[PDB]
């Protein structure tokens, strides 16, 4: 002997979830197939109405059956407005559309084996607990990526940093495309049209010394890393832009993990952020941005709204997912022709993940920094 | 709003079986500004 | 994916001693059901 | 072949298919062909 | 002994009906892997 060999173990900690939780799930009847399908509806005077029924007000057919649609334009709307002579013969002929929306139920699973030999003659007899735990915790570590992934990949508000229009374009090699407290503020104004609803009430203000009133605002995912160039953030007036969590944790209720607000945004900070790793443009001369693996690394801004992740759940009952574990202790209960003496064992976990993404006004600004 | 149901509403010489639909919305607009002096217009170009 | 090698028509068996899956062929079952140099298929 | 002893009888042993169904027949040579590392411990007739 | 073929770098497949335990070959499975002619190495 050489050594004391201490019991109590270091495991470390699983990482807090914030994803799933934001997620409402629709049952999917067993018997029928593994897709769902919505029709969601759109307004007559919105772009995205398109139609064949068209016939001009004073005319014929002009293959537009939704007026001067959304122009916004007053040196359209009066050419375009639904004017109607004393003869009422025809008019717009107005269409109307529907959206069919698809999700899909896709299939995951786990296992891992050990034999007898293993739990037997080994150090730690606790290695069966240590084991189950850093399994089913990886699971649900693997099922918020799921979620995570698709929320990234589904948002139509996806504003870019400067002149920047996609991934390629984003660089740190001349004028860095960072956020800037302007493009911040045209995110919200965007999501200010509708869906995403106002996340939480505005801040009155409580009697304190330091304390400030912040506005209604709807929570901003953000990584760790760019958490900095938030906080160095100029206002217009050369102040400060990142109000700290501390000037109104008096007044309002806290949501999990808050570092702070800008303008129509709670800052929220989650460990387990994916980001567009090596993704922007070759790094020759990187100006010292820890956004560098091959290329520029592009970090994501994410604000989900309320109705915009319909997670389907084939046979969870109300959950995003169920784990379904299956235990084979080796003995008598793995005996069988391939091995006659048991001296194998298996667990496996398999689950059913789907989601929808209906009404796809969620909130994904890029940024490289750091 | 005046709308004709498919059926005997819609029955005609053109259409003995009366299948088709409607469904019309009329109105009179009228715009009279008594004062215009107490309207206030600022015109602007916004940034960005 | 499991389903293109079903979908491809090749079979599959399980590893049990140490492995995954080994994916038979048209020809490598023909090959391994050989018992001499003449019951092979022309190929090989 | 005939029956499943018609394969035994021949030497010949038999393993069970479990993904894609049915059961591949192997023979002295096919499991000599099949264990090799490469192409040094194949039969003299490949 | 069986502990002999893993060490190899080489997993087996066990027998149903009358062999017990079949050695699976990387080489071997490749070959018998194939289709056709087309998929087969060099070697053969």
């Amino acid at each position: 002997r050489l050594d004391y060999y201490y019991k109590k173990a270091l495991v470390d900690a699983a990482k807090e979830m914030y994803f799933g939780q934001l997620a409402e799930v629709t049952n999917m009847p067993k018997n029928m197939g593994k897709q769902i399908k919505l029709y969601h509806y759109v307004p007559l005077l919105d772009d995205r109405n398109v139609n064949d029924q068209g016939i001009d007000a004073a005319g014929a057919t002009i293959a537009n059956g939704n007026l001067y649609g959304s122009s916004k334009d007053i040196g359209t709307i009066p050419s375009k407005l639904p004017a109607l002579t004393e003869n009422g013969g025809r008019v717009n002929r107005v269409g109307f559309t529907r959206i069919q929306l698809i999700g899909s139920i896709k299939k995951f699973g786990f296992f891992y084996e050990w034999t007898q030999e293993a739990m037997d003659f080994d150090t730690d007899e606790e290695l069966d607990s240590h084991l189950i735990q850093e399994a089913v915790k990886g699971a649900n570590e693997i099922t918020e990526d799921q979620l995570q992934i698709d929320l990234l990949n589904g948002a139509g508000v996806v504003r870019y940093p400067g002149a920047a229009t996609s991934n390629a374009d984003m660089t740190g090699e001349g004028t860095a495309t960072v956020v800037t407290y302007e493009g911040l503020v045209k995110m919200g104004i965007t999501l200010n049209d509708n869906l995403c609803p106002m996340q939480t009430k505005l801040i009155a203000g409580s009697l304190m010394t330091d304390t400030r009133t912040i506005q209604g605002a709807r929570a901003l995912y953000i990584g760790s890393e760019l958490e900095l160039q938030l906080r160095k953030m100029k206002d217009p007036f050369d102040n400060a832009a990142f109000i700290p969590v501390q000037q109104y944790a008096d007044a309002g209720n806290l949501l999990k993990g808050e570092i702070g607000s800008i303008a129509s945004f709670r800052v929220i900070v989650v460990p387990k952020m994916l980001k567009w790793a090596g993704a922007g443009a070759t790094v020759t001369t990187n100006p010292g941005y820890y956004a560098t693996s091959g290329k520029y690394d592009v970090f994501p801004m994410l604000c989900v709204g309320s109705g915009s992740f319909t997670t389907i759940g084939f046979q969870t009952d109300g959950k995003t997912v169920k784990f379904t574990t299956y235990t084979k202790k080796p003995g008598i209960e793995t005996v069988s022709y391939a091995d006659p003496y048991g001296e194998m064992g298996l667990t496996s976990i398999k689950w059913y993940y789907g989601s929808l993404i209906l009404r796809p006004e969620w909130i994904a600004l890029f940024k490289t920094v750091a | 709003t005046y709308t004709k149901k498919p059926g005997i509403e819609t029955v005609s010489y053109a259409d003995p079986y009366g299948e088709m639909g409607l469904t019309s919305i009329k109105w009179y607009y009228g715009s009279l500004i008594l004062r215009p002096e107490w309207i206030a217009l600022f015109k602007t170009v916004a940034a960005m | 994916d499991v389903d293109a090698i079903l979908a491809d028509g090749k079979q599959a068996v399980a590893v049990k001693h140490g492995g995954g899956l080994v994916v038979v062929g048209e020809l490598g079952a023909q090959v391994l059901a050989a018992k001499d140099v003449s019951e092979l298929p022309d190929g090989v």
